[PDB]
RNA sequence: AAGUUGGGCACUCUAAGUUGACUGCCGGUGACAAACCGGAGGAAGGUGGGGAUGACGUCAAAUCAUCAUGCCCCUUAUGAUUUGGGCUACACACGUGCUACAAUGGACAAUACAAAGGGCAGCGAAACCGCGAGGUCAAGCAAAUCCCAUAAAGUUGUUCUCAGUUCGGAUUGUAGUCUGCAACUCGACUACAUGAAGCUGGAAUCGCUAGUAAUCGUAGAUCAGCAUGCUACGGUGAAUACGUUC
């Protein structure tokens, strides 16, 4: 019965502190926040060959950190509806607005 | 004999005593046998005359007999005769599909 | 050949399935993804660079 | 280097029993081996009913060597063998024996072979012997 | 009633266990434990707390576990249960503790690398 | 046994000539399983004649080299060397019994 | 298989169709790899490009496990020492 | 029916910052010092587990056919579009690996426990059809929510009672499903039957120091279609390490 969002950030700090300062704009005019709710943070892969031509037994791989990040307030006041749409950098977030 | 077909077995079960004839599997023991409600139970041929009625009148509606290598040598001739872009490939030892034939002594090649 | 090829890929098929997407920078067309249509070692060469998360490395 | 200590068997309060199925147990599937073991326990334990420690430890004393010989070109030397190395000697012999007798069921030669060697029989008191006729054939050459 | 408590982890299988005094009797998940572990009669081992700690007992139980298959579910237990009593008195830490009961061996699975195929062996190699 | 050879295409008199010239070895031991041969072709501009080989042997294997003008002289090598290896790796070894206590 | 059912090039057919009323040519340089048979293509006789040139036949009645997609065997003798 | 409903975040679990294991501390030993053994605690005590990382140089190692490029050469072609074959043929060997040579077994019927990832016109849910393949509509879903999904081995009772076997399913052909217009050379998969050698492999030779070896399955890439391969995930679970003779 909140507003709730999700973010999706490949550096594990920005979450927390962006998290942290739109709650500040988000409990300026407002109040009723439920945190950063942590998220499993699945992954990826590429397997990935240290080769050109042949050798394929000497490989390497590479991957991916894919992040969810699930953030909500209750009680809207359209200030707070501010918060959510007044400060969104740093924007590598995938941010999603919703109830 | 006994009932029919070729050379049922001697103190076998029902249900692969048909096996043994030529043309019999297995879900094929169930639908015959079913046909004539027996069971077998366990390992071993437990008939007398009395389900000899439906055991013997249904192993009549199939061509379990050499017709099959009659109908079987209509199939070969059939295929082997018509151009055959199958007919040489009957004896390498292939399928429809191709083999590949790179390991094959084999089983189905001299 | 290759430079033509170039042109067989990016031209018009007859149906769906004749055509290939091979990498765009090197022509490297076998064992290729679809998700960045880039290939084998084009990632490996484009990795270093670290444009992109990316990670490298060792932890799975 | 140490050697992968069995709590205890869980059945007689036993330990011996658990170094005998780490050998049968064959794909890790010891409810299947411990399955033809107390089936063994049984079927044994009704055959000229006793029990199976007394069988058990009888018949694996009685194939158990106290010497077997190693190679060191190669000279074959006569040691007192050590324990346990003894141990699991007895019970491979026995094992390995066993399954070589042309029998269908998973017990059947088993108990066979325990009753074998309980009366001095079988051909892991006969390697037994072997052993022990090597050595003492080997002290010549060796000691 | 007061039900102490010890919370075990191998295997995937997570053990929150549920002690309390009373009777001893098994509920895994709702469930006794004999039928539901393949097959499985080796339960003598699992009350070992009670085997060698406070000998005999009982404290009555409740469980709630899920991952893995038995094995490393069926040593969470232990654990769980031992971690309870040091959580009930460690006292017995030096019963306890001369059997361990507290090191969660951390062995498991590896990671999978090349040349491990359908079961894990280095390979064969080329000859003459 | 094995004989891939790039930039030239291989003929015959060449097979029984060097094989067989091998096969002179058997004084020791041949034990004739693999014989892994191996050539190229290269500019200088003198230009080249590879004669490179394999030889493996029971329990281990081995190496002769060698580059030339031609053929003839350049596989007199191959089996020149070959023969001292197989010689040795033969002598070796260790009898001169003793007994002990 | 096919999925209900027989297909055709169909710009074949656009020549049996048109040599289908006179007395019936029975002479065909052609394509002949993704058409199946049926009995309007019958009366003409058939030269399929085999992978290197064209290859006539005598169409006969015997044809139902065969088409024309090829009756050559195109390995070419055969690739092998030995005959079938 | 149900963590579903209202309630609680306690607890597993959840992703960020936090210590803890650093011979740190105690005893012995030792040229006292370096340092070794044991002890205490501890979950971890001996570079904790594993990975990441490959010094100087050797192989004129592989690569112009990743990419670029020194020299040479073609340029009505060695350049080019178009359709079809074919890269897959096999008297032969080899190497590679997958699968049986069975009663711990094989087949029947009931039953439980995993992890990890993927998903938009993509994951396909029930209900429906059928021997199955598969198809009917569409529940739910950019996901700790809906789907792939169900786990397999195990276990439960039955029977099979040592065979070339209820092992074996190669083979050949009969009949259906899905794909792409397209299954001949050349996609697998679905029921019928056919049921080969093979009853544990000579000489020879390879891996492995413990959750190993050995063993049962799951899912990702490539992907219209296609894995005895590879990759990642798990679940089950051994013998041996005297001594460095050799």
């Amino acid at each position: 019965q909140k507003i709730r969002i999700r973010l999706k950030a490949y550096d594990h700090r920005v979450i927390d502190q962006s998290a942290e300062k739109i709650v500040e704009t988000a409990k300026r005019s407002g109040a009723d926040v439920s945190g950063p709710i942590p998220l499993p943070t699945e992954k990826s892969v590429y397997t990935i060959i240290r080769a050109v031509h042949m050798y394929k037994d000497s490989r390497e791989q590479f991957e991916q950190r894919t992040h969810k990040r699930l953030i909500d307030i209750v009680n809207p006041t359209p200030k707070t509806v501010d918060a959510l749409m007044g400060l969104n950098l740093p924007s590598g977030v995938d941010i999603e607005i919703k109830l | 004999a006994r009932i029919a077909g070729v050379d049922i077995p001697r103190e076998k079960r029902v249900v692969i005593s048909l096996t043994y004839i030529y043309g019999i599997g297995t879900s094929t023991a169930q639908k015959i046998l079913e046909e004539a409600n027996v069971s077998a139970d366990t390992r071993v041929k437990d008939l007398t005359d009395d389900e000899l009625g439906r055991i013997r009148e249904v192993v009549d509606g199939y061509k379990v007999e050499g017709d099959l290598r009659r109908e079987t040598n209509l199939n070969i001739k059939r295929l082997m005769e018509i151009s055959s872009y199958r007919g040489i490939r009957h004896r390498r030892g292939l399928p429809v599909r191709g083999q590949k034939t790179k390991n094959n002594a084999r089983t189905r090649k001299g | 050949a290759k430079t033509s090829m170039v042109a067989k890929q990016q031209k018009k098929q007859k149906y769906a399935v004749r055509e290939y997407t091979r990498c765009e920078r090197c022509g490297r067309p076998h064992s290729v993804y679809r998700k960045f249509k880039l290939c084998r070692i084009c990632f490996r060469e484009l990795a270093y660079k670290g444009q992109i998360p990316g990670v490298r490395k060792a932890s799975w | 280097v140490p050697k992968r200590d069995v709590l205890p068997d869980p059945i007689h309060n036993s330990k011996l029993v658990t170094k005998l199925i780490n050998k049968i147990m064959l794909d890790g599937k010891r409810g299947t081996a411990q399955r033809i073991l107390y089936s063994a326990f049984d079927l044994v334990e009704q055959r000229s009913g006793r029990d199976a420690l007394e069988v058990f430890e009888e018949a694996i004393n009685n194939i158990m060597p106290v010497l077997e010989v190693k190679a060191r070109s190669n000279y074959q030397v006569p040691v007192e063998v050590r324990p346990e190395r003894r141990t699991t000697l007895g019970l491979r012999w026995l094992v390995n024996y066993a399954r070589l007798r042309g029998e269908k069921t998973m017990e059947d030669r088993l108990a066979n072979e325990i009753l074998d060697a309980a009366n001095n029989t079988g051909g892991a008191v006969k390697k037994r012997e072997d052993t022990h006729k090597m050595a003492e054939a080997n002290k010549a050459f060796a000691h | 009633q007061v039900e102490y408590r010890g919370t075990g982890r191998r295997k995937n299988s997570v053990a929150r266990v549920r002690l309390v005094p009373g009777e001893g009797n098994i509920t895994v998940n709702n469930r006794d434990v004999r039928e539901y572990l393949p097959f499985e009669s080796l339960i003598l081992d699992l009350n070992q707390p009670f085997d060698v700690t406070e000998t005999k007992g009982n404290y009555d139980v409740l469980v709630n576990v899920h991952g893995g298959g038995f094995t490393g579910q069926a040593q969470a237990i232990r654990h769980g249960i031992a971690r309870a009593l040091l959580e009930a008195d460690p006292e017995y830490r030096g019963s306890l503790k001369r059997a361990g009961l507290l090191t969660r061996d951390p062995r498991m699975k590896e990671r999978k690398k090349p040349g491990l195929k359908a079961a894990r062996r280095s390979p064969q190699f080329s000859k003459r | 046994f094995e004989i891939h050879g790039d930039n030239l295409t291989i003929t015959d008199a060449i097979r029984n000539y060097i094989e067989e010239k091998i096969g002179k070895l058997e004084r020791y031991f041949n034990d004739v399983p693999n014989a892994v041969a191996h050539v190229k072709v290269k500019t200088y501009s003198n230009s080249a004649t590879k004669i490179e080989v394999t030889i493996p042997l029971k329990n281990v294997t081995l190496r002769a080299e060698e580059r030339n003008d031609d053929l003839y002289a350049g596989i007199d090598l191959i089996n020149n060397k070959l023969e001292r290896q197989v010689r040795k790796y033969k002598t070796r070894i260790n009898r001169k019994s003793r007994d002990r206590g | 298989s096919i999925k209900k059912g027989p297909f055709v090039d169909e710009h074949l057919m656009k020549k049996v169709e048109a040599q289908e009323g006179s007395e019936k040519k029975q002479v065909i340089k052609t394509w002949s790899r993704r058409s199946t048979i049926f009995p309007n293509f019958i009366g003409h006789t058939f030269a399929v490009y085999d992978g290197r040139k064209h290859v006539p036949v005598y169409v006969t009645e015997d044809m139902v496990g065969h088409k024309l997609g090829e009756f050559a065997p195109t390995r070419t003798f055969k690739g092998h020492v030995a005959d079938d």
